[PDB]
């Protein structure tokens, strides 16, 4: 079995200067992400939202408006910097859901006991016609 | 270190072995052509450098061989244009009649009925009626000889030949090392003295000793046949002391700084030679010398192999405010190292540049009987108004391909790059508000006077007669300028051009140039001007601030500078690309220059360019501009069709070819939408149908035909837009100008 | 937030790190003076209500009717003033 | 042209206060959330 | 032709920036849209730039008919 | 050495930057004193001067600009015209606050810049917009008839 | 000279050239035969 | 001959009635 | 909210959920093709449809097929 790690809430963030790009209206009524990362020294990394930051030795959190920004920035740090990192999904009433590492290993490769979901048996040319599912509330491939 | 001479020798060989083979330089288009798409990305990744290798030495060497080729290109082009202008043209016949015999220097061979195009110019010659103004350049430098002109046709094709040798000789046999074109204190130091300034300084040598006493002498009244050579002035002070008396003494009041005593032929008056309409070659001969001096000056700025001087780094990154953090940090390393930066500012300022140069150029003539041919001004003028625009937006491209390829963020931190690309949505918010702003007052302007003209409610519009909107500030300027001589410029005896005020400049019996007066016109096509220009700006700072990152696509930096889309998901991100945001900035500067040259060819055609009766001036037009450039109706009817009557009942007469381009540029236009509109599925789905039909038939190429990409496609038809509206314009422009005048 | 070192982030207090601020909303009750609050709040007493500040919007376009009935002509406006001779057009018509 | 009144009327009718009324009350029902 | 030459990606760049500026400008922060202000679909804008265009093809060529033929005869 | 753009309120992952504009002291104590952000008093009193300074700002570019400008009774009709603009920018607003307050959602809060709670503004509400939208009423037609006023008692016009 | 036989033969340099070719005789055609509108033989 | 007021405002009321039965006819196709 | 589905002809080269920028597919254990693995979209309601992994597929025709249909506030990538 696997559990899902903390979000240790007094993580330090990443040196910046302050962007135009972060968060929005959206955050406070709606959602806003965050990305956890482990770094080896103090170096400079780039920033999905615009402009250069620099994170610091050890533990490191920056909050996106997007999970798409969260994952531009997990995958620059690991091909760019060789760093790991996780990311939750934080609602604005207070419960956080983790993300992105769900189960431990990278989704690209096969850990054994996940759910297997929207994959069909068939092939793409193995669909119904439209006709005979007309006037369901459905497109052919969910059947 | 050190600045110094660093080459390696024979470092690629010099065979035909890479000929045989295309898509060599790139390792993509290797294992041969699959399909067209093959085809079309060899000549798109021809320049494409940073592609072919990684190292910036090969890039910087293969740069340099390139600019040598494209100096070969201007020469032979160069030694193309003297040796039509000394076989096939009137000149010297122009020289003798320079007011009434039209300029020509391409003839036609009569093949298919084409031979009406050799207009009836004058001068006992047919010929192509040319707008580019070489005779009055010539005139300038004072060749008045058919021989010299082919002499320097010659000394083109050997130099075209020596700078192809030169790009051969440093591209195989010694190309130079990284290091040597990094110096770019010792480039500047021999730019601006070695280049521009001896440059100068030599240019204003030849037109003391040639262009000085044969311009004299033609502006006198003389044959050009009589005129002495330009060797024979050069030759001894004797002539020249006849001419100008100055010359008795010598260089012996130069060296004794009584220099003075040159005034006659280092004057300073401003305004135009009445008997030519150009500039004063002698007001010419001080400027050059002076900004020679200034420009010898400036080439000892910086520091090279000596302790004097400073350097380039040193003066960036001391350069730093509280408002802007470290400042100029990053900057000297990121134009030391990346191409395309250099590229970029260079190109805006080339573009700028040439804008400049069509501005002055109109406003005072430079050349002898310029003014008066108001067909090559127009021309002229349009011409640089065009290369600006396009070099600019290709200054937009080239920071937009920075941004993608060669910005590091590890160097740029909280520097002038950074803190820009940290408020990016400040300026771009600010940038679409002032182009709403500048697009409801300029355009509703104009709109509010049509629906005013339309109800009958002429007293309700913003005219000149009506509500005033007068452009004080630039009527203010001119009074300033006009003022000018005998108050703040005590030594000029005229003002610098007579647009500002005074009176009207006449040569045989046309206008050169009168003073030019603003109205709620003027004011109007101004602010239009600026909305333009501030949504061109609009795009390309756009395309450049978000070519790294943006809210909707975290990581566009890894899709490129060059890609199509991101898919159609969130809600769909065509466009995406900073190359798309040139794309659309390419259209916005085909409109901001075309309203600028119609602006410009609409207000001297209606309150400059005329005839003198004595007792006032007959304009082309006659004053039509001041009552109905307020109103899109007056643009389309006063302006669009009242000088579409020239180019359209061009058939069967010289401007025949106009006519005809008129028309093929309207073609070549609407073809352009079939790339614009369509999409790329449509085409590959049509072309499978076709494919299905070769087959049927065994005439299936091997290479697989397929649809141009999306990115193929948006540039063929920015292409064919941006060609067919500016080839329009050119056929409407040039036919009206040499049919009326 | 917690930010008294580099810590912008805090589940139990999630309302200053998310970025939720007045920038310049501030609590005062002093503002307006004396007997005018009471002018003005009778001025806009049960106008308050949706129905009759929809009902000030009804009397509003019926004076924006009632201009067209009578008062587009009050201030002349040519589309109801009288005409002057006529054209004929291009051939034998009117 | 009989009853010449009656364009004065209509016609700001259908031009302000019946596009103004009908544009409000699409406006309301567009986001009227609980129908 | 501005729907037809103009595709949606400059335009949702340029709605997030101008949704940015309201969301923050001062005096305007106390309203704020119901409905989420973004650019218009791709099919969306092909069918409003098809229907400009024929919309000034049609009133264009009408106009024009209608001036030629009626203040001629 | 000296430090003038920041990270609002510290952390330098929200959109704005401190500038010396959008928080110099002058600057922010004037944005600060501007009614619309007195979360204090009435909604009412408030949304009164508002419409006293949007109807007496209207009159203007009516009175100088509008069709009947070149007319003894510009005024008059300029009157007309601003009372119509009110009553147009009223609906305007009897429309947002009937969709944009038609229910409730007490979601996280406010706070200020220095780290103290603040209710969450009576404005923003069913009924304190609707009392907003009738104090512009009342204010919206005054200072239009203000305006007019104006016209006929001021010396230099 | 295999190599520069074979750039001669590359797609572009033959394509220009025979549109040269075919141009040049179509327009010594025209020089020796014009204002051919019909095929009278 | 022009027409009467009368007979404008009788159609104009027949309008309204045709104005009537259309709303009714749209509330029952949106139903 | 857009459909994506993983169909048989799959071969598991993990190369649409490399692709996939927002963790919409992950690799679960099969025995249908050689590497014994098959790709799977448990996240679909973090798919925005930029079909990034169509475009990584090398199958023909591709296994990962995406339908675009309802539009939330995640499939539109609004960060406002
Ligand atoms: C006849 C002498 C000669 C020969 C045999 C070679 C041979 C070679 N050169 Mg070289 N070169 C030469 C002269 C020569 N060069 C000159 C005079 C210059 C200065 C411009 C250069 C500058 C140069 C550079 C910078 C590079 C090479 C490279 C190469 C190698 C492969 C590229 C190639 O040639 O593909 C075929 C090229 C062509 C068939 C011609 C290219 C297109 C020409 C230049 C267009 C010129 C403009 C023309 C008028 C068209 C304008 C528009 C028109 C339609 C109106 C190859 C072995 C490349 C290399 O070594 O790879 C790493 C390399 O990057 N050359
Ligand atoms: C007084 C010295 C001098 C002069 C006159 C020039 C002149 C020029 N340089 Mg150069 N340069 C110099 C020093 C100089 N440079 C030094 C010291 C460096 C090392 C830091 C460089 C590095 C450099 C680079 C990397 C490039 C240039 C380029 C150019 C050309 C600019 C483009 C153009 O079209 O201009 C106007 C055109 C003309 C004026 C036509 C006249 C051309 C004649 C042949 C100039 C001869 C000057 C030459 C230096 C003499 C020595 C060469 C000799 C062995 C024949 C121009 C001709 C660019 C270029 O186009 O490449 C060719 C470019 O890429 N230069
Ligand atoms: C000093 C001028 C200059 C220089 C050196 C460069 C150099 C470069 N540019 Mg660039 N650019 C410039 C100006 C310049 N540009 C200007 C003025 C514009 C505005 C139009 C652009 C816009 C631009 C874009 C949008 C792009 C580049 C790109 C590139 C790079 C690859 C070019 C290539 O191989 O593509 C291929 C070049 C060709 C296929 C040549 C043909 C191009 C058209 C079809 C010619 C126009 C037709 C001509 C007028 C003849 C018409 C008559 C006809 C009927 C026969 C290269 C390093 C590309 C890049 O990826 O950057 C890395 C990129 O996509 N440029
Ligand atoms: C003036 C505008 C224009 C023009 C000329 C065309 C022309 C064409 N369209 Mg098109 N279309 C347009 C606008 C235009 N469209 C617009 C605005 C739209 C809406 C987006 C469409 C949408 C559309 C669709 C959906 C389709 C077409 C198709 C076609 C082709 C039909 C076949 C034909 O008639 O052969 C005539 C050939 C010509 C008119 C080309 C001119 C001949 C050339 C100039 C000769 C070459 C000489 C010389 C070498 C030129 C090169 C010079 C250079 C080397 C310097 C044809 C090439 C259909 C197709 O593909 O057919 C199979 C197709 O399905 N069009
Ligand atoms: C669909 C047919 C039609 C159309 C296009 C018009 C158009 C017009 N009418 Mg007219 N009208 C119509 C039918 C129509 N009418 C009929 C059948 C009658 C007889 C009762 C009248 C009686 C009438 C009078 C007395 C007057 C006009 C006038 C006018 C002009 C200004 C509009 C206005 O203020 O009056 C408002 C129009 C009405 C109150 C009745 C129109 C009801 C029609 C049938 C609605 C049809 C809607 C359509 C089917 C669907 C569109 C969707 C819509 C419901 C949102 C305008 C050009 C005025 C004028 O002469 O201008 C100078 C004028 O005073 N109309
Ligand atoms: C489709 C219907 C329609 C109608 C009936 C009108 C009618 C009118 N317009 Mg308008 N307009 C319209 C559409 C319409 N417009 C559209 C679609 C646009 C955008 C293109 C405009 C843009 C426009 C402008 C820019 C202007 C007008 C103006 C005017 C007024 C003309 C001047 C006048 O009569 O003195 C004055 C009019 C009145 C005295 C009547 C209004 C106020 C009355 C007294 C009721 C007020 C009630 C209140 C409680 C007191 C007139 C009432 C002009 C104007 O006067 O500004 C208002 C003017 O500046 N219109
Ligand atoms: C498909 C359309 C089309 C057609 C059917 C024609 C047909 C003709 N053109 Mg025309 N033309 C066209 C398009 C066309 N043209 C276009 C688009 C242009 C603009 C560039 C012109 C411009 C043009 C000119 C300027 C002239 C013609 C002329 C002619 C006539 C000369 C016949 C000839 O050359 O002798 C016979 C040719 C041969 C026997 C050679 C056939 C064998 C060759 C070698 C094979 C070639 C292999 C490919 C002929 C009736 C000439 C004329 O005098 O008109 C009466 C002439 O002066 N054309
Ligand atoms: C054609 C259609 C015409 C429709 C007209 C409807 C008008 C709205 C209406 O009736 O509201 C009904 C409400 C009554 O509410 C009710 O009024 C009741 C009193 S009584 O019933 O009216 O006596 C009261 O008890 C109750 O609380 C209250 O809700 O009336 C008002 O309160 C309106 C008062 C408006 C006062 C200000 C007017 C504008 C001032 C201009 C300032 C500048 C002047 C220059
Ligand atoms: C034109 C505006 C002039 C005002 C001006 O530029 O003053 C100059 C101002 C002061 O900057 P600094 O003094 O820090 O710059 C000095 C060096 O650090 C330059 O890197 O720079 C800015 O504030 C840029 C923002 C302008 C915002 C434009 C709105
Ligand atoms: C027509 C069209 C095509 C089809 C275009 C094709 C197949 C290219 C046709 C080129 C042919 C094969 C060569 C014709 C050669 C001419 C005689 C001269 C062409 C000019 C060259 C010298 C450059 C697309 O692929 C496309 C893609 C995306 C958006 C719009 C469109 C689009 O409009
Ligand atoms: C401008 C533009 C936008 C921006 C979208 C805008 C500006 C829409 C906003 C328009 C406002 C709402 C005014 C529209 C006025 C209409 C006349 C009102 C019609 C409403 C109907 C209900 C009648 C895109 O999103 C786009 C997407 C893809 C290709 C091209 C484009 C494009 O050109
Ligand atoms: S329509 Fe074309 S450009 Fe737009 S998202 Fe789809 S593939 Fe990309
Ligand atoms: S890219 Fe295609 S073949 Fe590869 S794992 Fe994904 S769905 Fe299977």
């Amino acid at each position: 079995a696997f559990t899902p790690p903390t979000l240790q809430s007094d993580t330090p963030s990443p040196i910046f200067g302050g962007s135009t790009g972060g968060l929005l209206s959206q955050a406070q009524v709606e959602e806003f992400h965050v990305i956890t990362w482990e770094s080896k020294k103090e170096q400079i990394f780039e920033m999905p939202t615009g402009g250069a930051a620099i994170m610091r030795q050890g533990p490191n959190l920056l909050k996106l408006a997007r999970k798409e920004q969260c994952l531009a920035l997990l995958t620059q740090l690991r091909t760019k910097f060789k760093i790991d990192g996780y990311i939750y999904r934080v609602f604005p009433n207070g419960e956080v859901q983790y993300l992105h590492p769900k189960d431990g290993v990278y989704p690209e490769k096969v850990n054994a006991g996940r759910s297997g979901d929207n994959t069909n048996m068939r092939r793409i040319g193995q669909n119904k016609e439209p006709v005979q599912i007309k006037f369901s509330g459905k497109i052919p491939a969910e059947f | 270190k050190k600045v110094k001479i660093v080459v390696d020798r024979n470092p690629v060989a010099t065979n035909f072995e890479k000929w045989a083979k295309p898509g060599h330089f790139s390792r993509t288009l290797s294992k041969g052509p699959t399909t067209t798409t093959w085809i079309w990305n060899l000549h798109a990744d021809a320049h494409d450098f940073d592609t072919q290798t990684s190292d910036l030495e090969e890039i910087s060497r293969k740069v340099f061989s390139a600019h040598f080729g494209q100096l070969g290109i201007i020469f032979i082009w160069l030694s193309g244009m003297y040796f039509h202008g000394a076989r096939f043209s009137n000149y010297e016949a122009w020289l003798t009649d320079p007011t009434h015999i039209k300029p020509s220097a391409q003839v036609v061979w009569p093949i298919v009925g084409q031979e009406i195009l050799n207009a009836d110019v004058g001068g006992g010659f047919q010929g192509l009626q040319i707008t580019s103004g070489f005779f009055q350049l010539w005139r300038a430098a004072g060749i008045t000889s058919e021989l010299q002109l082919y002499t320097t046709a010659i000394g083109a094709l050997v130099m075209a030949a020596a700078m192809f040798f030169a790009g051969w000789f440093h591209y195989h046999k010694a190309a130079p090392k990284l290091e040597w074109f990094q110096n770019v204190e010792s480039m500047l130091n021999h730019h601006l003295g070695g280049l521009l300034g001896l440059g100068s300084l030599a240019w204003a040598g030849h037109q003391i000793h040639v262009s000085l006493p044969i311009n004299k002498l033609l502006d006198a009244g003389v044959d050009p046949k009589e005129i002495p050579l330009p060797h024979e002035f050069t030759l001894n002070p004797e002539l020249m002391a006849q001419l100008y008396p100055s010359f008795s003494k010598g260089l012996a009041p130069f060296f004794t700084l009584d220099w003075a005593q040159y005034s006659d032929f280092l004057t300073f008056q401003g305004g135009l030679n009445p008997v030519t309409g150009g500039l004063w070659l002698t007001d010419t001969v001080h400027h050059h010398l002076a900004i020679a001096v200034l420009f010898l000056i400036a080439g000892h700025q910086y520091r090279t192999n000596w302790g004097i001087g400073s350097s380039l780094k040193e003066i960036l990154e001391a350069h730093k405010g509280p408002f802007t953090g470290e400042g100029h940090k990053g900057l000297y390393e990121i134009l030391t190292t990346s191409w395309h930066a250099q590229l970029a500012i260079n190109l805006a300022l080339f573009g700028s540049l040439s804008i400049i140069v069509a501005h002055h150029m109109y406003a005072m003539p430079p050349y002898p009987y310029l003014a008066t041919d108001y067909g090559t001004q127009l021309s002229l003028f349009t011409h640089h108004m065009w290369i600006g625009g396009f070099c600019i937006v290709g200054a937009g491209a080239h920071a937009a391909i920075f941004m993608v390829r060669d910005y590091d963020p590890t160097n740029n931190y909280n520097n002038l790059l950074d803190r820009v690309l940290r408020h990016r949505d400040a300026i771009i918010s600010h940038l679409n508000w002032v182009c709403i702003f500048l697009g409801f007052h300029s355009f509703g302007l104009y709109i509010h006077n049509d629906t005013m003209s339309a109800l009958g409610r002429p007293q309700d519009m913003f005219s000149d007669t009506a509500i005033q909107l007068q452009p004080v500030f630039a009527q203010w300027v001119q009074n300033t300028h006009f003022l000018a001589p005998g108050f703040t410029a005590p030594n000029a005896l005229a003002s610098t051009s007579p647009s500002w005020g005074g009176d009207v400049v006449a040569v045989g019996g046309k206008v050169a140039m009168m003073p030019i007066s603003l109205g709620t016109a003027d004011f109007l096509v101004h602010h239009i001007h600026a909305f333009t220009i501030h949504v061109t700006v609009l795009i390309l700072l756009k395309g450049v601030l978000y070519a790294r990152s943006s809210r909707l696509i975290p990581d566009k930096a890894n899709l490129g500078f060059r890609f199509p889309c991101d898919g159609p998901g969130r809600g769909g991100t065509c466009q995406v690309s900073a190359w798309d945001h040139v794309f659309l900035g390419l259209f916005w500067m085909y409109n901001s220059i075309s309203i600028v040259i119609f602006h410009f060819s609409w207000k001297m055609q209606s309150d400059v360019w005329g005839t003198v009766s004595a007792n006032g001036v007959s304009h082309i037009t006659g004053g039509n501009f001041a009552q109905s450039a307020n109103t899109i109706n007056g643009w389309l009817r006063d302006f669009l069709w009242a000088q579409s009557s020239q180019v359209i009942q061009s058939y069967g007469s010289a401007l025949s070819a106009y006519g005809l381009i008129f028309l093929g540029a309207h073609f070549v236009w609407a073809f352009s939408l079939m790339f614009l509109f369509s999409g790329r599925g449509y085409w590959q789905e049509l072309i499978e149908s076709i494919v299905w039909a070769h087959n049927k038939l065994k005439v299936a190429p091997a290479i697989q035909p397929r649809a141009l990409s999306i990115t193929q496609g948006r540039a063929v038809g920015v292409a064919h837009y941006l060609l067919g509206g500016i080839a329009t314009t050119w056929s409407f422009f040039l036919a009206r100008i040499l049919a009326v005048g | 937030k917690y930010g008294e070192e580099s810590r912008y982030f805090d589940l139990k207090d999630l309302e200053n790190t998310v970025g939720s601020w007045d920038m310049y909303g501030q609590e005062d009750k002093s503002r307006y003076n004396g007997l005018q609050s009471e002018f003005f709040e009778r001025a806009a007493n049960g106008l308050s209500r949706r129905e009759y500040i929809l009902g000030l919007v009804a009397i509003g376009g019926a004076g924006i009717l009632a201009w067209g009935g009578k008062g587009a002509a009050d201030v002349r406006l040519p589309t109801v003033g009288p005409q002057q001779p006529a054209q004929v057009g291009p051939r034998g018509r009117l | 042209m009989s009853a010449q009144f009656l364009p004065s009327i209509l016609v700001p009718l259908v031009g302000l206060v019946f596009p103004a009324v009908a544009m409000a009350s699409m406006f309301l029902y567009i986001e009227k959330e609980e129908i | 032709f501005m729907f037809l030459i103009s595709w949606r990606g400059y335009w949702q760049e340029l709605i997030e920036t101008l949704a940015w500026a309201h969301e923050r400008t001062p005096l305007a922060n106390l309203v704020r849209w119901r409905d989420k202000p973004v650019a218009l679909s791709i099919v969306q804008a092909r069918l409003v730039g098809l229907t400009h265009f024929s919309v000034g093809y049609v009133l264009t060529y009408a106009a024009f008919l209608i001036a030629s033929t009626s203040g001629k005869f | 050495k000296v430090q003038v753009v920041q990270p609002v309120n510290g952390d330098p992952f929200i959109g704005m930057l401190e500038t010396p504009v959008t928080s110099s002291p002058a600057i922010a104590w004037y944005l600060s004193n501007l009614p619309a952000y007195r979360t204090g008093v009435s909604p009412l009193l408030r949304g009164v001067e508002i419409g006293l300074a949007h109807g007496y700002l209207l009159v203007g570019p009516f009175i100088k600009l509008g069709p009947l400008r070149d007319v003894e009774n510009v005024a008059e009709i300029v009157g007309c015209i601003n009372g119509a603009a009110t009553v147009l920018i009223l609906t305007l607003c009897l429309a947002y606050g009937a969709v944009t307050f038609q229910g409730e959602g007490p979601q996280v809060g406010v706070k200020t810049l220095s780290g103290r709670s603040i209710p969450r503004d009576p404005l923003q509400s069913a009924d304190g917009w609707n009392k907003f939208t009738a104090g512009f009423a009342v204010g919206g037609l005054s200072g239009a008839a203000w305006g007019y006023l104006c016209t006929q008692i001021l010396p230099y016009y | 000279m295999k190599d520069f036989t074979t750039y001669l033969s590359t797609a572009p340099v033959l394509t220009l050239l025979s549109v040269t070719v075919v141009a040049g005789l179509l327009i010594e055609i025209n020089r020796f035969f014009p204002d051919a509108l019909i095929a009278a033989f | 001959m022009p027409i009467a007021d009368y007979q404008v405002f009788t159609a104009l009321f027949l309008a309204l009635a045709t104005g009537i039965f259309a709303v009714r006819l749209g509330v029952a196709l949106y139903k | 909210s857009h459909t994506v589905k993983i169909y048989d002809t799959c071969i598991g080269c993990t190369q649409c959920v490399r692709a996939c920028p927002t963790d919409v597919l992950e690799m679960v254990p099969w025995d249908g093709c050689k590497a014994n693995q098959i790709a799977s979209a448990p996240r679909t309601e973090d798919c925005v449809g930029c079909k990034r992994c169509e475009s990584a597929c090398p199958t023909d025709f591709l296994s990962v097929r995406v339908y675009l249909g309802s539009e939330t506030t995640r499939s539109m990538g609004l960060a406002y």
